[PDB]
RNA sequence: GCGUCGGUCUAAGUAUUAUAUUUAAGAUUAUUCUUGUAUAUAGAUUUUUAUUUUAAU
């Protein structure tokens, strides 16, 4: 705290150590609302200093549901109207209804999340993701864990509907140099019937292709 | 701790008054669902009228056969009401515990086999 | 709703058994007195009927599956989670759209995927692309020189 | 009754204790790891598996910071083992009032999407547009029109890596935010900000002097 | 027949009241079944 | 006090639905016999319908 | 144990792989040993782990 | 069945 | 230290008026912690009947 | 500011259908709206 | 008079309605957004395309030679992402004051308060 | 209800006492629906037998 | 291009849920009135295949 | 806000030139005429930066890149050590000072 | 406690109904007038009395 108008960045304190009551708080490390308690006892500035938060969760850890990313029902202690009573109450963080789209399992999905979530699910580029790199214990949750096994499946499954088209294109490629001439439309039977991919089937799904090239224009 | 349920505040809270709710605890009343029970029905109620079957069937290990005497403690405040308690069977007949000296469930002789109706025990 | 015998009868020789040629038994005949019914009835007992498809492979193409580098993994459906308890505790839940909500996915077994904006599918289309660019130098060879050229960094010193 | 406890998380280090769980990923709330492992192999027998050159490497002191929970200060040496609260601090302090405004974050159009009320255009193919928070996760991600734009959703698609911050700080505040508002204007949209840009106005002639 | 003495939160804060909020001092040798468990 | 056979219950509950109130019983969804398998696409076809119908 | 395991084309089971069992994150139990579970699922199983 | 499509 | 606190004069005596219901107890004093014994004191678990109805 | 006649209501629908202090006239989000 | 959520319970007013401070102002709100969608965001969105168009054309070539690169890699280093602008978004619409007022002692004492 | 729906015509006879055998086969506790009455039978020819409930042996025991 | 219009896609489809918002269902909301032709027309069935 | 001294490593994301950008002693809003709003969240955001700008964007002009942005990536004083050590010692001169 | 009556309720129960009350059934009748609660109300208070509540010196 100094008086002048303008006080330039400096290095140090300019004029002694910070001269006034809060700042005698601040200079300890305390939050300048320490300069409203009566007893500052070894406990209140251990109390009020923040080294351990007094501050829980609604239900236990391990049978917890809504996803709580990094909060507490945290008390704030509030002193009443014109006569000064001091009374706390149980702050809650606000729980939205998280509804979705992660794009894994192609589907809107819903949890319940913290705002802190909401935010902290678009830092992670998708829903999927900040179910994903969090880690059991950290990410909390019961529903997150129960949504993680369909993201960890339905990843899962796009890898392996990946391959698909590694082992297809493999046939795909192998088979077109089969596919060579035009001259018999009885050997394309035998070179479908070869690789015991049918005539009828694939016949009218080119045919399908070439509307589909004028589906297409 | 009323709300040790599935926490879904918006929506309806499925099952919330039923037989198979949560948030009603593990060991409570309200578990008559759970009327499945490893023993035989006989022994619990009686194979026919006069309650034949009932009783306390301790049991050999190596013996199949599956008997009332147990000693979880979610059993033993009836295993107790069977010893100073007794039956009293609704056709007028006092059951397996009648007079003076309770039964010692332990000491009994080994449940052999299920009552049938035309014999007495297969 | 085909109550009376009468009008069983006259439906049931027509439609299941004339239309259709199916033959109901006794104790279904009993619940098989409506439109919604007679609809069932018929759908399962045709369902049964669909040869199971066959899966036949040739030998031309399985050569094929089985020389390409790049094999399925194929055992994830395992890893989902398990929803198994009494049918209507677990029914009675559904009793709205609690189906998407809450974690839950109603898996059905898919066989192709849609490619755009998919991450975890460009997740890897990348990192095969670095494996068909790594794959490049064995083919080459300048794997085995950056490879030899380890062992000749780490032998001198 | 426990057959087969476990072993300790991260014992894999021949002659220096596990670091403590919770940084390993477990129950925070102790400081020094241990490992039974450890602790029974005799001194030589710890000094047999291993090599001075190699102490020197798991000897090595990390001192603030946790060689394993990347940024975050080791948790051995805090005041007490939990995790550091002053970091992870929810969005909402003890007593301030919930004025979190609108925030509009950039996403990544995936096909050239082509509004037909304003006759304009959401945004290009490949290009990254501001759009608001709640048409991004509810029309625009849900359809396959547009993606997050961060980091490694650039590196998926083929673009050069571009760092917009995306939520790297919340405004609590309108006027918070308004503030924010200026500094991403800075960054992304810098043309903005040239001395060409600021001279549209004056290219040519001033106006004063030219024709009719 | 049961209390619980907290009286039934609303369902969304299913927590109002802990102990510690009135200065209550539950020690496991002062009053025997103390100890809290948001601890 | 629960009666069975009561044209209510959905016909697949009458001795699971004595219990689970007055006002849900009901509602309590038909779900299967509990050994009842799905429809199963297996390849028996009833015993004279006969090709050229089933194809 | 049946998650992440090549189906071979002749007998239709998994082939034995030996990288799996690197990757396999032996959870506890009562009345099984120590469950190998791959790595990728390990964390649902976080709660037994710290039983 | 997909080797077949794109053909 | 912990300071002698003075709970039963002062203010601290009449800050029950001034809103206060918890007027907590001296348990700085007993601090001597090993656990009492209930009052309805449990008797120990040997069977000490031997009549005709003594019971498993 | 010549943009400082900002109407002192909204066309949003007040929410708190019942009654009372402060319904029905700007917002300091909708008065940077008109600005 | 549903555009303000207001039953009247007495006549006399429901007539001088129509021009109170109420309905009038709601009239003025309900109407410069019908302005900005019928007129303004048509045209506003239109002058922000053909000035960016004029840049990556006018300027940008000129500008990527002197980073040393190709022109269309230019248009990610200069223009980032595309924050467009609606009436819900602008950052502000005026440069704040630069010459603050001079601060003062208390109650227009001089020449100096020992209050504050 | 049932003479009147299959017979168009109000039963005007005595109703036969003792329930037909296979009524009331789900009921357990019956008694009241019906009168004090046992449960009828199975949905058999036998002839009739009591069901020992608690309560017919006890009046054997009278 | 591909036209949007806005006011479209609401992820949820059109039946689950209100304006935006999936609605809640919880068999209170429900009459008993349905479930009524229960009397005569009898509940679906499982007819098990031959 | 602030009241002790602190000196970050700030390493930009253009360049990856690691500069240091310091935070001096920036005295308190007055407490004489105290103001709710304006002091606890000084304080609740001077632990923001204390914990090595948690939950703000920096703004600082880089030295290489002659341009003031918001592409840093602040560095704990052993990440940096971690960086300025493997460092061969021409490009100590190109990316850091 | 029945009836009458007042108020509430057409997305949980049938508005000749069920909630929420005041009276007391049966038989005659059930008067005059309003300053406040309630309702309605229009940024709120302040204003404001179809029925109801309480009132009538
Ligand atoms: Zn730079």
């Amino acid at each position: 705290f100094s008086t002048f108008a303008l006080n330039p960045e400096t290095s140090r304190a300019p004029h002694g150590p910070p001269r006034g009551l809060i700042n005698r708080y601040i200079s300890m490390g305390l939050p300048p609302w320490a300069a409203w308690c009566n007893r500052v006892n070894r406990h209140a500035l251990y109390r009020m200093s923040d080294v351990s938060p007094r501050s829980f969760l609604p239900k236990a850890p391990h049978e917890m549901d809504v996803i709580w990313m990094n909060e507490r029902v945290r008390e704030r202690v509030r002193t009443s109207r014109q006569v000064q009573h001091v009374y706390r109450q149980l702050k809650y963080p606000f729980v939205k209804t998280g509804i979705h789209y992660s794009d894994t399992l192609d589907h809107w999905v819903q949890v319940p999340m913290v705002e802190a979530a909401m935010f902290e699910i678009e830092k992670d580029g998708g829903f999927d993701n900040f179910i994903l790199k969090r880690s059991g214990p950290e990410l909390r949750s019961t529903y997150g864990e129960r949504i993680r096994r369909h993201l960890l499946v339905r990843q899962k499954e796009t890898q392996k509907n990946f391959v698909l088209d590694q082992q297809a294109k493999a046939l795909a490629e192998v088979t077109q140099a089969e596919l060579m001439k035009a001259t018999s439309e009885e050997e394309l039977d035998a070179v479908l019937a070869k690789y015991g991919m049918d005539a009828e089937e694939f016949k009218r799904l080119m045919a399908k292709r070439v509307m589909e090239q004028r589906k297409s224009v | 701790v009323f709300h040790n349920a599935p926490s879904v505040y918006p929506f309806t809270k499925p099952f919330h008054d039923t037989p198979y709710d949560q948030d009603r605890g593990r060991f409570d009343k309200t578990k008559n669902i759970l009327r499945e029970n490893k023993w035989p029905a006989w022994m619990d109620h009686g194979a026919d009228g006069t309650g034949f079957g009932i009783g306390l069937n301790r049991t050999h290990p190596l013996s199949k056969l599956r008997g009332n005497l147990r000693r979880n403690p979610s059993e033993i405040p009836r295993v107790l009401n069977m010893m100073i308690q007794g039956v009293w069977h609704k056709s007028g007949n006092k059951l397996y515990f009648r007079g003076g000296k309770p039964p010692n469930p332990s000491t009994h002789p080994y449940l052999t086999g299920e009552p049938c109706p035309v014999y007495g025990w297969k | 709703v085909f109550e009376e015998e009468t009008l069983r009868e006259r439906v049931l020789d027509r439609v299941v058994e004339g239309v259709f040629r199916l033959v109901p038994t006794s104790t279904d005949r009993l619940e098989l007195k409506s439109v919604a019914n007679i609809i069932d009835f018929v759908l399962t007992h045709v369902t049964v009927a669909r040869k199971p498809l066959q899966h036949e492979i040739p030998e031309a193409a399985r050569t094929v599956m089985r020389s390409h580098p790049l094999q399925p993994q194929l055992g994830f459906v395992h890893a989902l989670p398990t929803d198994n308890r009494d049918a209507v505790v677990q029914e009675w839940e559904r009793m709205h759209h609690l189906d998407w909500q809450f974690g839950k996915a109603v898996y059905e077994p898919r066989s192709a995927e849609n490619e755009r904006g998919n991450l975890t599918w460009l997740r890897e289309v990348r990192h095969h692309e670095a494996r068909e660019a790594f794959q490049a130098d064995v083919d080459s060879g300048e794997a085995r020189r950056r490879h030899m050229a380890k062992i000749k960094a780490a032998a001198q010193v | 009754v426990a057959p087969w406890v476990p072993p300790p998380r991260h014992d894999v280090k021949v002659t220096m204790p596990p670091p403590p769980g919770g940084e390993v990923g477990g129950s925070y709330g102790v400081s020094t790891g241990y490992s039974d492992r450890l602790a029974r192999t005799p001194y030589w027998k710890r000094m047999a598996l291993s090599t001075y050159a190699l102490r020197m490497k798991e000897n090595e002191t990390r001192y603030p910071m946790s060689p394993h929970r990347e940024g975050e200060y080791d948790l051995r040496y805090t005041v007490t083992a939990y995790p550091d609260h002053i970091k992870h601090r929810p969005l909402l302090e003890i007593g301030e009032a919930h004025q979190i405004p609108t925030i509009e974050i950039p996403v990544i159009f995936l096909v050239n999407l082509w509004d037909e009320e304003r006759l304009t255009w959401f945004g290009r193919q490949y290009e990254t547009v501001y759009v608001n928070r709640n048409v991004a996760r509810e029309e625009l991600l849900p359809q396959r029109y547009a993606i997050y734009a961060t980091e490694e959703a650039y590196k998926l698609l083929g673009l050069p890596v571009v760092n917009h911050s995306i939520h790297e700080e919340i405004p609590k505040t309108p006027h918070a935010y308004k503030k924010l508002l200026e500094k991403q204007s800075y960054t992304e949209e810098r043309w903005k900000y040239t001395i060409e840009y600021l001279f549209r106005k004056y290219e040519a002639d001033p106006p004063e002097l030219q024709d009719k | 027949a049961a209390t619980p003495g907290v009286g039934i939160a609303p369902e969304t804060t299913p927590v109002k009241y802990v102990p510690e909020m009135l200065n209550i001092q539950n020690a496991k040798w002062w009053n025997g079944r103390g100890k809290p468990v948001y601890r | 006090r629960f009666n069975p056979e009561g044209a209510g219950l959905t016909r697949g509950t009458s001795a699971y639905a004595w219990k689970w109130w007055h006002t849900q019983y009901p509602w309590l969804p038909n779900v299967a016999p509990a050994d009842y398998v799905p429809p199963s696409p297996r390849g028996i076809r009833p015993a004279a319908w006969d090709d050229e119908f089933a194809d | 144990v049946h998650a992440n395991r090549y189906v071979d084309h002749d007998t239709y089971e998994e082939k034995y792989d030996p990288h799996w069992e690197h990757n396999a994150h032996l959870v506890p139990d009562q009345q099984f040993y120590n469950i190998p579970v791959p790595k990728e699922y390990k964390d649902a199983y976080w709660w037994r782990d710290l039983q | 069945v997909r080797a077949t499509e794109k053909l | 230290r912990f300071y002698r606190p003075l709970v039963n004069q002062g203010i601290n005596l009449w800050r029950s008026r001034m809103g206060r219901l918890h007027k907590g107890w001296t348990t700085w004093e007993y601090n001597r912690d090993v656990i009492p014994d209930p009052r309805p004191f449990p008797e120990p678990a040997v069977n000490n009947y031997f009549g005709r109805s003594r019971i498993w | 500011e010549q943009v400082q006649d900002v109407p002192t209501s909204t066309d949003r629908k007040p929410t708190g259908m019942h009654r009372g202090p402060g319904k029905r006239q700007t917002a300091p989000k909708e008065a940077a709206q008109y600005q | 008079c549903a555009l303000c959520h207001i039953r009247f319970r007495y006549k006399q007013d429901y007539e001088a309605h129509k021009e109170s401070e109420l309905h009038v102002n709601r009239l003025r709100w309900v109407e410069t957004m019908n302005w900005w969608r019928e007129t303004g965001e048509p045209a506003y969105l239109k002058a922000s395309n053909e000035q960016w168009e004029w840049f990556e054309q006018h300027v940008l070539p000129t500008k990527a030679q002197e980073m040393g690169c190709t022109l269309d890699e230019a248009r990610r280093v200069y223009r980032q992402a595309i924050m467009t602008e609606t009436p819900t978004w602008h950052r502000p619409l005026q440069c704040p004051t630069v010459k603050q007022e001079v601060q003062e002692p208390r109650d227009q004492r001089w020449p100096a308060s020992p209050k504050w | 209800h049932k003479y009147l729906a299959k017979h168009g015509m109000d039963y005007q006879g005595r109703v036969p006492a003792s329930p037909a055998p296979g009524m009331y086969q789900g009921f357990s506790d019956v008694h009241k629906i019906l009168a004090n009455h046992p449960k009828p039978q199975r949905e058999s020819r036998h002839l009739p037998v009591m069901p020992m409930t608690p309560r017919v042996v006890f009046e054997h025991a009278q | 291009v591909i036209s949007y219009k806005a006011g479209d896609y609401h992820l949820v489809p059109k039946k689950f849920t209100v304006g935006k918002r999936i609605a809640v269902r919880s068999y209170l909301d429900r009459n008993r009135t349905e479930l009524s032709d229960r009397t005569f027309m009898p509940q679906k069935n499982w007819f098990r295949p031959y | 806000s602030n009241r002790f001294f602190q000196k970050f490593y700030l390493r930009c994301g253009n360049c990856s030139a690691i500069q240091r950008s310091a935070q001096g002693y920036q005295p308190i809003a007055n407490p004489i005429l105290f103001k709710s709003d304006e002091h606890c969240r000084n304080y609740h955001d001077e632990q923001r930066r204390a914990a090595g700008y948690s939950g703000m964007v920096v703004t600082c002009r880089c030295h290489r890149c002659e341009r003031v942005h918001s592409n840093w990536k602040v560095l704990d004083a052993q990440q940096f050590l971690d960086a300025k050590l493997r460092m061969t010692p021409e490009e100590r001169a190109q990316r850091l000072w």
